[PDB]
RNA sequence: CGCGACCUCAGAUCAGACGUGGCGACCCGCUGAAUUUAAGCAUAUUAGUCAGCGGAGGAAAAGAAACUAACCAGGAUUCCCUCAGUAACGGCGAGUGAACAGGGAAGAGCCCAGCGCCGAAUCCCCGCCCCGCGGCGGGGCGCGGGAAAUGUGGCGUACGGAAG
């Protein structure tokens, strides 16, 4: 019995909803829960970055999105292998890698070998063993003034 | 039923010894709220099953 | 005699390979070389038989 | 290698030749129990590429289901409600006879644990299937690293949960824009993420 | 007098038993003494000699099972008693063994690729 | 070999006793129903002890689990006397009552003064 | 007549009182269970009764095993050892 | 006729292990209504819901594209905000109704069969010795027994791979 005017509408509540409702009274409990997990993690991972592995300059699709810029799923292995990078090396010193990805372009597959090569220049890397050092390695006064950064890796400007 | 079975007459023994009141010294302790056996049974009033 | 199920199941499985129409690719393993020529291959292949453990 | 011989020659199965086999075969296994234990499959290349490796301890079946549909398990007519529900014998089963096929096996025997199955043959009235099975507490397989995650009692029971490559193909389940209705873990799991209110504490 | 689990355990398998059935006889005796009629000195006491009974057939039922599974802990098939009993399905694990053991594909993997500790700069 | 029977069985085949590796237990378990704890108590009612004096029986209470032949070795290990014949039911409140009929050179007075009931 | 003289006609017992669920209710003719169902394997139990299952789920008797297991876990079921004596 | 292999198939209180049953809030597979709404009612709706059955774990399931897309392209799964009460479905009536993209939580990838190449290079069990043994394991010796060529292990799997 509609009044005189207003929105003829189409509430979804002709199920039994009550038995199934999520109530969030664990929101806080979980955004404890979390960064309790996250401190944990990056106190675990020592000196490594916090936010994780490095991931890639990535455009988006789709007419809407396109103009703008984001963190993809991992460096694509044409990309690593005209950057020098082993296709399993790069997961052990902290590279996101994806054979799934194609490079269509060139212009996007330029930026990324040259974040590659950015990235590489900053890494620090430590000895596998710390007595000895090796000859794909960092020198010793440089593994004092190692830290965890906070945030992502070359985090991805527009 | 002078027929019984050796469980129906286990069950009857049990029966007949949980009817016994509860002892006088019982509502002299100290935390006690007892006054008396409140789940007796008396034959013709409850049948006890069976 | 009333036979057991696998014994009578066997025996009629080697009749019906009598009975149906067998194909070559399955006939052409009936012809076998005779007992004279086995037993010189045999004894060619004894020489060359494979180490033991 | 003989099995990319044998894979093409199990693939021509209107040919006379395996046309012979399936009928007697068919014959042998129709003539023969419901449920027992074959020594050595039929399909040696089909069984390695299902997971069967001859080794002490996977366990071959071959099992027959009973062709055909399913007709409602009702009192004569009766189905008594709406006559939308009135269908009775023109009903088909969700699952396939294979995944029956391997549950009847994987019940038959409890202690061992269903890895996969395949097909051997069939008439108008059953499916023969050929469901091979693992015994789970062998040391030639606890002792594997590639074939002990069978041993672990997460897996108990796979025909019957659904999980394994018969049992999981009705489940409505796969990447892609066809099985929208099946995004995270089923068909229920998508039911009862859309069918919720979110109250959230604010709003 | 007061018995205890101490100075039992000293004792050897038969002066064990040879008190057993002497505190026997004495509980037997102080039933029949509860039966017709006795002093609360002994109806007292009633109890103090089933929890002697009790302290020596525990001393017996201890040092026989220390004396059966160090007789059966050098061999590789105990008896189900003297298997642990933890919880079921803990007793069908994977062992700390083959739970450990890898294959050498994976093997090679983490000897040619180790992860390797790193940090970045800002 | 000939088949004279159209009937075929199975034929008789060989098999082994259990020889098992290691037992199951450990050490045989401890006989929980012996001759004291098969014994609970004599009774001292008049009608016991009138059973007692004339008839040169005793009357005890045992557990439910005993035969008359275990009551029988059970008083004769106990008291050291010879038992005549052995007389069981089973008491309404659930417990057995034995009637332990003595041989007739043994009277049960004396031997009730030795038990400790008078 | 189907009243109060029929109610004299009635000795014979249908049920007795059954060896697995204890409750008064295995059928003699039928030589079933009506609670626990004693002659198949599995227990009785339907879930149109709560109040049914509550009478008897896992928290309602002595739990003699159980009550010792929940305080075996708070140790990570340590077994063999004996504390150090004095 | 016998003796011996093999193949199928029995028998055991044979040696050693394994499954059964319960709880079932959460999870998986199946079966699955009617009340109710449509101001009647039959399709729809309630609803893949209640009840029924099977199976678990500390989480389960899912999961590393036979994908989304149509862009300057993204890239396992799951969850959240959103797309959206939208596209769509529906006696187009009542009602029903996703996804892609974007922002986040988290983030991890891999292994066989086949094609091949290495003298089965592989595995299980029992016997003796040394060590440890309340998660039965490490080594040595067995002209000791089996499995396996009707294919075990090593390399190797779509990101290619092997050999020289
Ligand atoms: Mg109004
Ligand atoms: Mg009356
Ligand atoms: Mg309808
Ligand atoms: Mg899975
Ligand atoms: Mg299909
Ligand atoms: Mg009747
Ligand atoms: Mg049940
Ligand atoms: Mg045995
Ligand atoms: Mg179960
Ligand atoms: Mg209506
Ligand atoms: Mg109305
Ligand atoms: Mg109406
Ligand atoms: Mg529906
Ligand atoms: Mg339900
Ligand atoms: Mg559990
Ligand atoms: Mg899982
Ligand atoms: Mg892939
Ligand atoms: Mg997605
Ligand atoms: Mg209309
Ligand atoms: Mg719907
Ligand atoms: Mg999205
Ligand atoms: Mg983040
Ligand atoms: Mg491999
Ligand atoms: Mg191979
Ligand atoms: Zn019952």
């Amino acid at each position: 019995a509609p009044s005189r005017n207003g929105m003829i509408l189409k509430p979804h509540f002709h199920k039994d909803w009550q038995r199934r409702v999520a109530t969030w009274f664990n929101q806080p409990a979980r955004k404890i829960r979390r960064r309790k997990a996250r401190q944990a993690r990056a106190r675990r991972i020592a000196p490594r970055p916090a936010a994780g592995p490095i991931r890639p300059i990535v455009r988006c699709p789709t007419v809407r999105y396109h103009t703008k810029v984001r963190a993809g799923r991992g460096f694509s292995l044409e990309e690593l292998r005209v950057a020098g990078i082993h296709k399993k090396v790069a997961r052990t010193i902290g590279i996101s890698v994806d054979p799934r990805r194609r490079n269509k372009s060139t212009e996007s597959l330029q930026a990324n070998v040259q974040r590659l090569k950015e990235y590489r220049s900053k890494l620090v890397l430590f000895p596998r063993k710390p007595s000895a050092p090796k000859k794909g390695d960092s020198s010793a006064e440089e593994l004092k003034l190692a830290t965890q950064l906070t945030g992502p890796v070359m985090p991805i400007r527009n | 039923s002078s027929h019984k079975t050796f469980r129906i007459k286990r069950f009857l023994a049990k029966k007949q010894k949980q009817n016994r009141p509860i002892p006088q010294w019982i509502w002299m302790k100290t935390g006690n709220k007892i006054r008396y056996n409140s789940k007796r049974r008396h034959w013709r009033r409850t049948k006890l099953g069976l | 005699v009333k036979w057991p199920r696998y014994i009578r199941l066997q025996r009629q499985r080697a009749i019906l390979y009598k009975r149906l129409k067998v194909p070559p690719a399955i006939n052409q393993f009936t012809q076998v070389l005779d007992r004279q020529t086995a037993t010189q291959l045999l004894k060619l292949a004894h020489k060359y038989r494979p180490e033991t453990k | 290698g003989a099995y990319k011989y044998i894979q093409e020659l199990w693939r021509k199965k209107q040919s006379d030749v395996m046309r012979f086999l399936l009928r007697v075969r068919c014959w042998q296994y129709r003539q023969l129990s419901a449920l027992h234990r074959a020594p050595r499959p039929t399909r040696p290349d089909k069984a390695r590429r299902l997971g069967y490796k001859a080794k002490q301890g996977y366990v071959i079946y071959r099992i027959r289901v009973r062709r055909g549909g399913r007709k409602r398990p009702v009192p004569k007519g009766a189905t008594y409600g709406k006559p939308v529900h009135h269908g009775v014998n023109q009903l088909k089963f969700a699952r396939s006879l294979q995944s029956v096929a391997e549950e009847r096996a994987g019940r038959h025997c409890g202690a061992l644990r269903v890895l996969n199955s395949y097909w051997v043959g069939e008439d108008s009235t059953y499916k023969f299937f050929e469901v091979i099975l693992i015994d789970p507490f062998h040391k030639a397989i606890r002792r594997n690293p590639d074939t002990q995650w069978i041993t672990k009692p997460v897996h108990k029971h796979r025909e019957m949960r659904g999980l394994t490559s018969a049992g999981r193909k009705s489940r409505g389940l796969g990447k892609g824009h066809k099985f929208h209705h099946t995004i995270g873990g089923s068909r229920r799991a998508a039911w009862r993420r859309r069918n919720t209110l979110q109250l959230h504490r604010y709003r | 007098a007061k018995i205890k689990a101490r100075d039992l355990r000293g004792k050897k398998k038969e002066e064990l038993l040879k008190q057993l059935d002497d505190l026997k006889v004495e509980l037997s005796q102080l039933r029949v003494a509860k039966v017709t009629g006795g002093a609360a000195s002994k109806l007292s006491k009633i109890r103090v000699v089933r929890k002697s009974i009790a302290r020596v057939l525990t001393v017996i039922n201890q040092t026989q099972k220390e004396n059966l599974r160090k007789f059966y802990k050098g061999k590789k098939y105990k008896p189900l008693d003297l298997r642990p009993k933890k919880t079921r399905a803990m007793r069908r694990r994977l062992n700390k063994h083959e739970e450990s053991l890898k294959t050498k594909k994976q093997q090679r993997k983490e000897r040619l690729y180790p992860l390797r500790k790193y940090a970045v700069k800002a | 070999k000939i088949r004279t029977s159209p009937t075929f069985r199975r034929p008789k085949t060989l098999r082994l006793r259990r020889q098992p590796k290691y037992p199951r237990k450990s050490a045989p378990r401890r006989n929980k129903l012996d001759h004291y704890a098969i014994i609970k108590f004599p009774l001292t009612t008049e009608s016991a002890m009138k059973k007692i004096e004339d008839n040169n029986t005793l009357v005890f209470i045992v557990d439910v689990k005993a035969n008359k032949h275990q009551i029988k070795q059970a008083v004769k290990k106990l008291y050291d006397i010879d038992v005549a014949k052995v007389n069981t039911l089973i008491r309404p409140d659930g417990e057995k009552k034995a009637y332990v009929r003595l041989a007739p050179d043994y009277d049960a007075l004396d031997v009730a003064n030795k038990i400790g009931i008078i | 007549t189907k009243g109060t003289s029929s109610f004299g006609k009635r000795r014979n017992k249908t049920h007795t009182l059954c060896r697995r669920c204890g409750s008064k209710a295995y059928h003699l003719q039928k030589s079933t269970c009506g609670k626990c169902g004693y002659p198949a394997k599995r227990k009785r139990k339907y879930n149109w009764s709560a109040k049914a299952k509550r009478r008897n789920t896992t928290g309602t008797g002595r739990m003699r095993h159980l009550k010792i297991v929940y305080r075996r876990f708070r140790h990570g079921f340590r077994e063999g050892t004996t504390p150090k004596p004095k």
